[PDB]
């Protein structure tokens, strides 16, 4: 990347390393995990990072595992503003045959359905975890091998580990590294055409199949033009000058232009699409401080205060109940409040003090002593102290 | 025919191309006309709130003349002089009206003293546009197709699909205004009801209906003679477009504006008059002919002599020289 | 009411099984395999278990057919996809494996299309490899080079040079002539077939190489490698994201510091990471211009092209075309223009739709000099859109290994009864060409070739000039 | 450079007759503004300006080659199936035929 190292050093990319000998890399061949990303209108990443656009509306198929039947995601994208050029992601739809063949629905907001029934998070069933990432995210988890995230305002994500190598079909691909084949068609044929690839994986007859996609909706809209360009030129601005030798940029650009010309509010497609980027870069190790009054700082509120990168493991009153859990996450970005402070339910966050417990369940208050005939318990500070 | 005609009169008013008139008091810019398939241009009205501003034309990516009530024609952002020819659109006044014409691109807007938007558009856009002025159909009932593609039968959320935004000024849905008429209502319905009414009494008008019909024009007046206080000239705006387009069909008025007292406005020196040529003998002019054979506008002019010069009336022996 | 029609039976969600899959999960042909959502049913008519719906009537059998391109083909009908052929015997499509003959190419001044199929932008100035076989633990057979002078902003400047290392050869070009420096041991595999406005240059079983006179190198090599190679080009295995594996044996995101990584000479200046955006120079902060140039690149897109956009993406062959002429100030000549659509109707051509877009008001490309020579204005040579490269000649009369179909250009045509020679530019009649049979058998037009090296004993050696019924005395090496 | 094609050696003996300094400020001027993309046009009818001019007091020019503002005739030779081959770019030919 246009920089010196000496010989006998390992620099490390996300997926593997590498090591100097004799002006010549040795490096290693072991998969790594792939990650199909839904985000902005319509815009697509496969798992073997082609991106893409397909402004349709159906229910289309998003994920499969194709030789046994593990698991099945479904997209339902809808018109989302005035223009046509604006096709938004409004929920996610999940099928686990493994437990009960059951149905879980990632709702417009924060919130999942399981069957028809809205449920409180966290959800630790057998194997599925559901539960916030910043308490403004939803995260499933099932298993050791599959995550997802955020089906809000349609910025779905997932994570499949490389036991799924090859043996996964729909509009992210097959997971095999080859970035070519993935416009494959269930029939078994790769098609030229965008517009075919995606109207092959639509679940329902009756939806409207689209003939064109359009690459500029800004003809539609000419007051956006000036304004789109000064906008995103930030991305190729030095603002995020240490994460061009990690990413390409020039996509992540192609889909703000789209999006800011395309949707009701530009401000905050704005700044859901330079997120894209950042989200990006920090996946493979860079992190950008773009946060400014005008380039869309996020309101904290005053019980919490901005953070670029911290620890979700200290933070909600949930951890002193159960310290003795693995919290093997990284160091992420959001509203945290200081150490001293810790998270309660009501949106501020207090002192360990008051921060109650939540034994079996149940949420019980600073100082509750109780007891059945032949236990004894109470809660201090936090934490659960029972006896026999 | 060969042509079509828009125009917003009055105060938050619209006809469409196919005899389809409603209100709309907007708070932002909104599309007028223009292609739906592919835009070459887009001809575009910013109301400030309710009441309007400005016409503006934006040709595809890379060009933008202004207009407006204003009057000081700016382009992009740096305000420019009048008259102005740049990129195939002359920016001219014609009986002391602005135009802006696109003959190359396909339409003639203008705008009069009072500020009343008008768009004629030719018959190459028969079924493709779609805007705030409707499509170029024979039909007057369908001509509310969302940006999407709805027939609607609402006037008002129609012409919300087509705002358009820009990064000075994001915008929001209007309300539509909650009329202080329902209350006021008096003797104000009585005594007035008669110059909505001289549209189907008077035999200056009497001849247009095998043409028109009156029916929708007094359908509007009757709403918006009420939050005006003593005044019969209230009645003129709704009728004065009831003037043009009897005359845009083909049949024209003499004299209407004789016994109506109510002259729309101009500035010193002229008044208006009905069906003068466009290629108004000036002072600084060529004396040559039978090159304007072009169609018959109205607007205010000069006297039977006193010539034109930059902006005024001036009589024709006090023509000067230039150098 | 409505009493469906008889194919077709009423179904009825039953109140305890929540698996109520009836009206909401329709099975059609597209989503059979598919897997459906559904809450209830609802009060339709469905067709039968044993068939589903399509296009307003319930097909019968599981026959329905097999779309691509979202076109009809009935079961056993074939498709054509490159070369091979591929049929839907029952209801997904079933191909052959055959891998084909790929293709690099240099469209406009800067820019690369690998052999797996990956554009991207680098302008240099130094010398450049753009394929070679000699490749971490490999023979190192041929070395194909790239050199370009004053091209990293493209213009009526940059005249590319191209020297290729083959058999221990160097036979190089630039100025629109080929020059050989150094002729190579194996001369029966050389080959150049100067027809129309191209070069074309074979020189083995395995490797051909392309040249319109003016900028474009569009090398084809077969199925022999499959990963033996790479360069700018990259590794020609298939896997399209692993072409920017440098020399330095590790993939690179950036590929102004790929072909860095390439240049021969090692102390030459390394080009400069260009700060990213839409606008070339000239097109920087001119809008107007930016448009006059968008629209006139939609001929990529216009109604002589319909038919090969659905074949071949046009936007990587738009992103070209935009970027090139900006930076171009084309004042005379307007070939940098010209050759970006030509480079596109050419990969039409080769997948069987020849195209006529060239009129007198845009790149005209008269061919009325060739007929010159003669007073007698006899008139053979004309543009033809997309005739065969591959022809028999007075210099060429057998076929030839023909690796592409056909190409643009001034070509000569008159009655049969005549063959073509270039050096008396019309054509004339087969007996008038030097052409060679010695000992009876057919061969070429007397290649100035030492036939048989193998045994001493059996060295009867037959050469012809052009006429000659001759045979030489091979020298005894006791 | 490009516009001095009106001073080279195929227009040396109209360059004796006919002054170039005033088509050549047109030419620099033209092709300067003009935005040439896919027509070369604003170049290649300011020299074909001045050939006929040169042409007028008797001096017949052939300026014109394959890479520079071609012109070719073949399109007219086409309505007929046999290329019958009768129109020509011809340099500088009589306007005024039966
Ligand atoms: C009105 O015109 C003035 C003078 O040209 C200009 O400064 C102003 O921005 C215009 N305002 C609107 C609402 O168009
Ligand atoms: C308008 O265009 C539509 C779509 O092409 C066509 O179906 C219809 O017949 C047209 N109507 C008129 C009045 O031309
Ligand atoms: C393809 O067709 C051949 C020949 O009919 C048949 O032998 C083979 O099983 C088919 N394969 C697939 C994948 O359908
Ligand atoms: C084009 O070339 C082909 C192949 O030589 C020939 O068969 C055909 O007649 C030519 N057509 C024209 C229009 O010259
Ligand atoms: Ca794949
Ligand atoms: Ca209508
Ligand atoms: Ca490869
Ligand atoms: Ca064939
Ligand atoms: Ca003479």
């Amino acid at each position: 990347s246009g920089k010196r190292y000496p010989p006998g050093t390992s620099l490390s990319r996300d997926c593997n390393t590498c090591i100097c000998r004799n002006s010549q890399w040795i490096c290693s061949n072991e998969e790594c995990p792939g990650e199909c990303l839904v985000t902005g209108q319509s815009h697509f990443k496969s798992f073997d990072n082609r991106y893409f656009t397909f402004s349709g509306i159906c229910q289309y198929l998003l994920a499969r595992d194709c030789q046994d039947h593990s698991f099945s995601i479904v997209i339902e994208t809808v018109q989302c503003a005035d223009d046509r050029d604006a096709v938004c992601t409004r929920s996610v739809t999940v099928r686990l045959p493994g437990l009960h063949n059951s149905l879980v629905k990632l709702k417009h907001g924060a919130g999942v359905a399981m069957d028809g029934q809205d449920v409180q998070l966290p959800l630790l069933k057998g194997d599925l975890r559901i539960q916030h990432t910043v308490t403004a995210s939803v995260r499933l988890s099932y298993g050791e091998d599959l995550q997802m995230d955020w089906d809000g305002r349609g910025r779905l994500l997932v994570k499949l580990s490389p036991v799924y190598a090859g043996k996964t079909c729909g509009l992210c691909g097959n997971y095999n590294g080859n970035q070519g084949d993935d416009f494959l068609t269930p029939s078994g044929l790769a098609e030229p055409r965008v517009e075919d690839f995606g109207n092959a994986w639509k679940l329902h007859g009756d939806c409207q199949d689209l003939q064109k996609q359009h690459s500029d909706p800004c003809a539609l809209n000419p007051r956006m033009t000036r304004f789109s360009e000064e906008a995103c030129a930030v991305l190729t601005s030095p603002t995020f000058e240490a994460c061009h030798r990690a990413v390409s940029p020039l996509p992540y650009l192609r889909n703000c232009r789209y999006d800011v010309c395309s949707c009701s509010d530009g401000r905050e497609c704005l700044c859901g699409a330079l997120a894209s980027y950042a989200a990006a870069c920090a996946g493979r190790g860079v992190r950008v401080a773009w946060r400014e009054p005008g380039r869309c700082e996020l309101n904290c509120p005053k019980g919490q205060v901005y953070l670029q990168c911290g620890t979700p493991c200290n933070l909600t009153c949930r951890s002193l109940s159960y310290p003795d859990e693995e919290c093997n996450e990284a160091c992420l970005e959001g509203c945290f409040c200081p150490p001293g402070l810790y998270m309660d339910e009501r949106g501020d966050c207090v002192p360990k003090a008051q921060c109650p417990c939540y034994y079996d369940g149940e949420i019980f208050q600073p100082e509750d002593i109780f007891s059945d005939h032949h236990t004894m318990c109470y809660c201090e500070d936090g934490f659960m102290h029972c006896t026999m | 025919s060969s042509t079509a005609r828009c125009s917003l009169f009055g105060s938050d008013f619209v006809n469409t191309f196919d005899g389809s008139m409603y209100s709309f008091a907007g708070y932002c810019s909104y599309l007028l006309a223009g292609g739906c398939q592919k835009r070459s241009f887009s001809i575009i009205g910013d109301f400030q709130n309710g009441k309007r501003v400005s016409l503006s034309v934006y040709l595809g990516e890379f060009f933008d003349i202004h207009l407006f009530v204003n009057g000081t024609v700016t382009q992009g952002d740096q305000r420019v002089s009048m008259p102005y020819a740049s990129k195939g659109l002359y920016l001219e006044t014609e009986a002391g009206y602005y135009k802006l014409s696109g003959e190359a691109y396909g339409f003639v807007a203008r705008i009069d003293g009072s500020g009343n938007f008008q768009v004629l558009l030719s018959d190459r856009y028969f079924n493709k546009t779609c805007g705030l002025c409707g499509n170029f159909n024979i039909f007057a009932e369908d001509d509310f197709m969302t940006q999407e593609g709805t027939l609607t039968s609402d006037p008002y959320d129609f012409a919300n699909s087509w705002a358009l935004s820009s990064g000075e000024q994001w915008c929001e849905r209007a309300s539509p205004p909650s009329s202080s008429c329902n209350i006021s209502s008096g003797e104000m319905q009585k005594g007035l009801w008669e110059q909505c009414q001289l549209l189907k009494s008077t035999s200056v008008f009497a001849r247009c209906h095998p043409l028109v019909d009156p029916e929708p024009f007094v359908a509007l007046c009757e709403k918006t003679l009420c939050e005006c206080a003593g005044g019969l000239e209230c009645a003129c705006p709704a009728l004065l477009e009831y003037a043009r387009t009897c005359a845009q069909e083909g049949m024209v008025l003499y004299g209407w504006t004789d016994h109506s007292a109510c002259s729309p406005v101009c500035p010193a020196g002229m008044e208006y008059r009905q069906c003068v040529s466009p290629c108004a003998r000036t002072c600084q002019s060529l004396h040559i002919n039978e090159m304007c054979q072009e169609r018959c506008v109205d607007g205010c002019s000069c006297p039977e002599g006193q010539l034109l010069d930059e902006g005024l009336c001036v009589e024709s022996t006090e023509c000067p020289c230039v150098h | 009411s409505l009493s469906c029609r008889p194919p077709m039976v009423k179904l009825v969600c039953p109140a305890d099984n929540l698996r109520a899959e009836g009206l909401e999960c329709t099975k059609t042909c597209q989503n059979y395999d598919l897997e459906c959502m559904s809450m209830g049913c609802v009060s339709g008519c469905l067709c039968p278990p044993g068939m589903v719906r399509h296009e307003n009537r319930c097909v019968a059998l599981e026959r329905c057919p097999c779309f691509h391109q979202g076109k009809e083909y009935a079961p056993g009908e074939t498709v054509k996809i490159g070369c091979n052929t591929c049929v839907c015997q029952d209801r997904k499509w079933n191909c052959t494996d055959h891998v084909c003959d790929a293709t690099c190419s240099t469209i406009g001044m800067a820019h690369y299309l690998t052999f797996d199929g990956l554009k991207y932008l680098f302008p240099g100035e130094c010398q450049y490899v753009l394929v070679q076989d000699y490749c971490g633990s490999n023979p190192g057979t041929f070395r194909i080079l790239v050199g370009n002078k004053g091209c990293s902003h493209p213009s009526v400047k940059c005249k590319k040079r191209v020297t290729i290392l083959v058999e221990g050869g160097e036979i190089e070009l630039f100025d629109g002539e080929v020059n050989v420096k150094r002729p190579m041991k194996d001369e029966t595999h050389f080959e150049v077939v100067e027809s129309g406005r191209y070069i074309i240059l074979l020189l083995g079983k395995a490797l051909s190489v392309v040249w319109d006179r003016h900028l474009s190198i569009s090398v084809v090599l077969k199925q022999t490698y499959q990963e033996k190679v790479c360069g700018l080009c990259g590794n020609f295995d298939g896997i399209q994201n692993n072409d920017l594996t440098s020399s330095n044996l590790q993939v690179e995101e950036d590929p102004v510091d790929f072909g860095n990584s390439w240049k021969v000479s090692s102390q030459c200046a390394d080009t400069r990471k260009v700060p990213l955006d839409s606008s070339p120079a000239t097109c920087h902060n001119n809008i107007m211009k930016q448009t006059m140039v968008d629209s006139s690149c939609r001929i990529l897109t216009s109604d002589v092209f319909q038919d090969c956009n659905k074949l071949v993406d046009p936007e990587p062959y738009l992103d070209v075309c935009i970027y090139d002429t900006c930076s171009c100030e084309s004042i005379g000549d307007c070939a940098c223009f010209c050759d970006t659509i030509a480079a596109y109707a050419h990969v039409c051509a080769q997948h069987g739709k020849v195209v006529t877009w060239r009129t007198a008001t845009l790149c005209p490309q008269s061919c009325e000099e060739r007929n010159l020579r003669e007073n007698g204005y006899e008139c053979e040579w004309r543009y033809n859109s997309c005739a065969p490269a591959c022809q028999v000649t007075c210099q060429h009369p057998e076929p030839l290994a023909c690796p592409v179909q056909c190409v643009e250009g001034c070509h000569a045509h008159c009655p049969p009864g005549k063959i073509l020679d270039e050096l008396l530019q019309t054509c004339v009649d087969p007996e008038d060409c030097p052409v060679c049979e010695v000992a009876g058998r057919r061969f070429a037009s007397g290649k100035k070739v030492t036939l048989n090296p193998s045994d001493p004993e059996h060295c009867q050696i037959c050469h012809c000039d052009v006429v000659n019924l001759t045979c030489e005395a091979c020298q005894e090496p006791g």
